[PDB]
């Protein structure tokens, strides 16, 4: 996250970090005790993945961390149907053992298609993660978070040559300097509705980071909540 | 109605008969007494911060 600030322990208890062939390479959000939702470009199979909930400072021990193994990965069925479009950038990870919910490990709320969109339209969400704090720069040790304003789709489209599908939305500032960045992918774009946070987006892509005239591109969660609920049922 | 202020529902609103309004909440929550606000029904309901907001305090 570029231009954000440190989060406080327990401020985003639904946030998890993913580790694999590369350490802290992407983020994710707790759907429930056995499932995490992330970005599909983060988990192109062919590698083992570990999830850490209750994480705050990557290099220290807080005694709130819960590490779990990923036994199943389900990328959206239409992800990569076309090459390099980043459309449908979302995936689910099933855990080997269930997380123990507590103050530092809490699920993010997910409304129906109707209300997820309504909440997105409030126009102000929070993004967080351990990704790069500077374009092409180093990554964060302490979790970062940034409030980002929704960008009108019409201006969103005119800001890039690439295609912004109906499964995406732009968020960021016209002046630049503040943005999510490489390494934050899969992490949540959330909307706080009177003290309760709902997942409204998935950090997905961009053109460089924090560049004036450019905005962060996010997966529009409202278009995928039926699918999420359908695949993460507990028995 | 749900027309203005989400029909005075803390989370979800849906139009009822005679232009009435029925409020609802997400999982882990229960509809309060006032029929509009939502209250935790489980130990750790989704979407909420439960660590003493910036350092511990007393009320
Ligand atoms: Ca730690």
């Amino acid at each position: 996250v570029v231009g954000g600030e440190d989060a406080k322990p327990g401020q985003f208890p639904w946030q998890v970090v993913l580790n694999g062939k590369v350490d802290a390479f992407c983020g994710g959000s707790i759907v429930n005790e056995k499932w995490i939702v992330t970005a599909a470009h983060c988990v192109e199979t062919g590698v083992k993945i570990t999830v850490v909930a209750g994480e705050h400072n990557i290099e220290e021990t807080e005694h709130t961390e819960q590490k779990r193994n990923v036994i199943r990965i389900i990328p959206h069925h239409n992800y990569n149907a076309a090459i390099n479009t980043y459309n449908h950038d979302i995936a689910l990870l099933e855990l080997d053992e269930p997380l123990v919910l507590n103050s530092y490990v809490t699920p993010i709320c997910i409304a129906d298609k109707e209300y997820t969109n309504i909440f997105l339209k409030f126009g102000s969400g929070y993004v967080s993660g351990w990704g790069r704090v500077f374009h092409k720069g180093r990554s964060a040790l302490v979790l970062q978070y940034l409030r980002v304003p929704l960008v009108d789709r019409a201006t969103c489209l005119r800001s890039t040559k690439f295609t912004i599908t109906n499964n995406m939305f732009c968020a960021g500032f016209h002046e630049g300097g503040r943005d999510s960045c490489q390494g934050d992918s899969g992490g949540p774009h959330v909307t706080e509705v009177e003290g309760t946070s709902f997942l409204t987006g998935i950090i997905s892509w961009g053109e460089e980071c924090a560049m004036k005239g450019k905005y962060g591109i996010y997966t529009k969660v409202s278009r995928y909540v039926n699918w999420i609920k359908e695949k993460t049922k507990l028995t | 109605t749900c027309n203005i202020k989400n029909g005075r529902c803390e989370q979800f609103c849906k139009n009822s008969a005679d232009n009435k309004v029925v409020c609802s909440c997400t999982e882990g929550y229960r509809l309060a007494e006032n029929q509009k606000s939502c209250e935790p029904a489980v130990p750790f309901p989704c979407g909420r911060v439960s660590v003493s907001q910036t350092s511990k305090l007393t009320r």
